[PDB]
């Protein structure tokens, strides 16, 4: 129902960059939550996503050595750190559920934009 | 090693009272003249499958068969049932209870109750969560198979439980002779006497007469042709078919357009 | 409880006052199906059965016979031939907290519909992909429980909701739960309106020969039109002849 | 349909199979249907219970159903 | 729908504590508002009341002495004044319509916690 997403903006490729997202009750206590993106030329993906209950991990291994996925249960929010970015790696970066639906009401944030340059 | 089902198995269905009448009711019995399975705990208690409600019998002296255990997997994880007349009264109690698969007498809860010359016979059967027991009891001069003849048990308890029940086993003290055979949703004539008791009863899918007598509510055929059923041929396979398209249509794009 | 892991309790053995809740105007809603409201107060049953859970406002539309949606085949299915009553009440200022109350948990993967009035509170891994899950969280593997993580400012489709079903046994068998009624005495050889245990006509009762088993309650006739019946309170049977009439 | 004499006399019974094939269903083939039990027999009687097309059953010699 | 509650507190038995609520007009326009009151080891009972036309009180006898029930229609508030607290009179306070109902959905504020000492 609400979806907020920060932490984005302009970097040049290597360095680091942090996002952060947050959600209502409702989506926040969902079995898994993380982080997808999307970018000119390329449709939505999972990116790296973090359980509710053991703080359990998983990576798309595309992304597996520069990406790291954490929440905090006390703030009702997700982060993902990004360390070295890449040019390929610009994408408008958005928070759900891990589990989603293709239906045009399955909600979704804004997202953040993330840019990275040579 | 089984034994013949000679009209044992029947109980009254409801808690109506009926009499002078034949009545016609559909509920789980024992099939007549079905195969009932012999065991003796002499020199084993298999653990046996409930299938849908299970038909019971003893043979006694010196009440060497004392109880039952009715569940799944009798090890803390569901509701199971154990019934115990312990040589002294009747104690019946349903927990996630771990259970011996060896358990015998000497010579997280739902519920707890506290209270050859002859054969035990009796039913059990489980509909939507309430355990119901069937019993009579009466004397015998047949020492090792089931005496023959008629009449129907009586309801002793009913109980809204809910215990799991896919699998048994009897409980004897040791220092033994019973069968198990099955209740299956068959129609049934009921013959009720005077006094509301039942005295006989026809199966109506053992044999063509016995499906003439309940297609004409009697116990009693007079000579001649009757139609009592129809003939079908019964399909043995299905066959699907559809053109072989590969082709998916975009009605994901009629909902997830960027403009309406 | 949970929606998920739904609670049941049996009521028998009593006095039911159902006017306490009909008429409270405490609900957001009070549907009954087979019965109306303010009748149950006439009525007996054998058993009678609270079922209770915490689901959010959007879904009280699912508790209902023949309903479709998330609740009503994965955590709480009702029969299409149900019997019972509705109830339920807004607790937003109860069970929703600040910062989300992840207490209250529903199901949202299961590999197959429920059956009316089952449970099932496994938490097996859903196999949503095609690669064995084997119990770990992962890429299309899902712990199949939601929390609904309610909250006081949440709109009214989100704020949880208590529901009770009560459901009624209107069986033949013996009553153990009936309303509010307050006997009177018997008569023999005389016409009377009779009621015993909900079970209404116009007879003469008489001293019965038909002696009834120990777990019989009434006799039958051919037409369903009783015929005995067991005395509520005096172990003794009555027989129902139904009062003189003919042409004129 | 069930051709029986009265069960005060047999409870030996003769089933037909009416307007039916043999090869579909002591099995006699004719025009009212198939009929399984009874034995066909070339002598004559006058009829006892009808089953059509010209076929009458009766029971008789140690007894059983002959068509 | 509303109910607020405060003027609560921590006091030694004897002086005075002056009880003040609010409500919105869908309880505040009822026949009749009072203040009820539970602690451990007793349930909720009426404490006093007063009705909305003729400013008519009344008491429950163990308290008549020395709890005063008053209201000002002006305000869309209510009040309740302690002369003289006991020990025995520790109990959160609540504000409803004299008439409740026992169902869970009949609506009540949060309540106010009066403390009484020796
Ligand atoms: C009693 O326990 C058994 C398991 O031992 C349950 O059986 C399963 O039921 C589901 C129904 O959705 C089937 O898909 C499974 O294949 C069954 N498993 C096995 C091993 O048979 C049964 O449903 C439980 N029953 C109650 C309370 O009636
Ligand atoms: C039942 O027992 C008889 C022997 O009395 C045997 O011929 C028959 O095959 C048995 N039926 C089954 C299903 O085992
Ligand atoms: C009762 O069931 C719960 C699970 O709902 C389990 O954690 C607990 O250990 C069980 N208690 C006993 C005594 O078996
Ligand atoms: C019915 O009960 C009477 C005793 O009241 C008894 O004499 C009679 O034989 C019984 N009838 C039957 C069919 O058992
Ligand atoms: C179905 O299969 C036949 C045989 O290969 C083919 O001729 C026909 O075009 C197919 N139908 C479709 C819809 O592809
Ligand atoms: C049936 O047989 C019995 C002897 O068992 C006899 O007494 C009775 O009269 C017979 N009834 C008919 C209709 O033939
Ligand atoms: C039964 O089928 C056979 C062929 O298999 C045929 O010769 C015979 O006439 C058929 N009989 C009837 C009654 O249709
Ligand atoms: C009838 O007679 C024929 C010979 O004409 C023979 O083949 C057949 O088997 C006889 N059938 C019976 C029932 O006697």
């Amino acid at each position: 129902v609400q979806l907020v997403e920060s932490g984005g903006g302009l970097v040049q490729a290597g360095g680091s960059l942090r996002l952060s997202c947050a959600a209502s009750g409702i989506i926040f206590g969902r079995n898994a939550m993380g982080w997808y993106r999307q970018a000119p030329g390329k449709e939505r993906e999972l990116v790296a996503g973090i359980t509710r209950r053991g703080s359990i991990t998983y990576y798309a291994d595309s992304v597996k050595g520069r990406f790291t996925i954490s929440r905090d249960n006390a703030k009702n929010t997700v982060y993902l750190q990004m360390n070295s970015l890449k040019p390929e790696d610009t994408a408008v970066y958005y928070c759900a559920a891990d589990p989603a639906s293709p239906a045009p009401g399955d909600y979704w944030g804004q997202g953040t934009q993330v840019t990275v340059s040579s | 090693a089984y034994t013949n089902s000679f009209t044992r198995g029947v109980y009254y269905p409801d808690k109506v009272f009926r009499s002078s009448v034949l009545h016609s009711t559909q509920d789980l019995f024992l099939p007549f003249f079905s195969n009932v399975t012999w065991f003796h705990a002499i020199h084993d208690n298999p653990v046996l499958p409930f299938n849908d409600g299970v038909y019971f019998a003893s043979t006694e002296k010196s009440n060497i068969i004392r109880g039952w255990i009715f569940g799944t997997t009798l090890d803390s994880k569901t509701q199971s049932l154990l019934i115990v007349n312990n040589a002294t009264n009747v104690v019946i109690k349903v927990c996630e209870f771990q259970f011996c698969n060896d358990p015998f007498l000497g010579v997280n809860c739902t519920f707890e109750y506290v209270s050859f010359k002859n054969l035990r016979e009796f039913v059990f059967k489980n509909i939507d969560g309430y355990f119901k027991i069937y019993s009579k009891h009466t004397p015998i001069n047949l020492v090792r198979d089931l005496p023959q003849g008629f009449s129907a048990l009586e309801p002793l308890v009913d109980l809204p439980i809910g215990i799991n029940i896919t699998r048994f086993q009897t409980l004897l003290a040791l220092h033994a002779a019973y069968y198990v055979g099955y209740l299956q949703p068959r129609t049934f004539l009921l013959k009720y006497n005077e006094n509301g008791t039942i005295t006989d009863a026809v199966d109506c899918a053992l044999d063509p007469l016995s499906e003439t007598k309940c297609t004409l509510k009697s116990f009693t055929v007079e000579k001649g042709i009757y139609q009592t059923s129809n003939f079908r041929v019964q399909p043995t396979e299905s066959i699907v078919r559809f053109p072989n398209i590969t082709n998916l249509c975009p009605f994901g794009e009629v909902f997830n357009a960027t403009r309406f | 409880a949970s929606v998920y892991a739904w609670n049941r309790k049996r009521i028998s053995n009593c006095v039911a006052d159902y006017s306490v809740l009909y008429n409270s105007a405490s609900f957001s809603t009070f549907k009954c199906y087979g019965v109306s409201p303010t009748k149950l107060n006439d009525l007996c049953f054998t058993n009678v059965y609270a079922d209770s859970f915490v689901i959010r406002g959007d879904e009280v539309r699912q508790i209902a016979p023949g309903q479709t949606g998330k609740i009503a085949d994965y955590n709480y299915k009702l029969p299409d031939d149900f019997t019972g009553c509705v109830i339920a009440w807004n607790s937003n200022n109860l069970d929703s907290k600040v910062g989300g109350n992840y207490n209250y948990l529903y199901r949202l993967f299961r590999k197959s519909n429920l059956k009316p009035f089952e449970r099932d509170i496994s938490t097996e891994i859903y196999q949503a992909g095609s690669t064995p899950c084997n119990g770990v969280e992962g890429f299309n593997c899902y712990f199949p429980l939601q929390s609904y993580g309610f909250q006081p400012t949440n709109g009214v489709g989100y704020q949880p909701y208590r529901v009770v079903v009560l459901s009624f046994e209107l069986l033949h068998a013996p009553a153990t739960v009936c309303g509010p009624k307050k006997s009177t005495n018997l008569v023999k050889n005389k016409c009377v309106n009779f009621n015993f245990n909900g079970l209404t006509g116009t007879g003469v009762l008489t001293e019965s020969n038909k002696k009834f088993l120990p777990f019989q309650q009434f006799g039958r006739d051919i037409a369903d039109t009783t015929d005995a019946v067991r005395d509520p309170q005096t172990l003794e049977i009555l027989d129902i002849t139904p009062c003189s009439f003919g042409g004129v | 349909s069930v051709i029986t004499p009265g069960t005060n006399t047999s409870n030996q019974v003769a089933v037909l199979y009416q307007d039916v094939n043999c090869t579909e269903v002591n099995v006699f083939q004719t025009r009212a249907g198939c009929l399984i039990g009874a034995e066909h027999v070339n002598n004559s009687y006058e009829c006892d219970i009808p089953i059509g097309a010209g076929i009458c059953a009766s029971y008789q010699t140690s007894q059983s159903i002959i068509a």
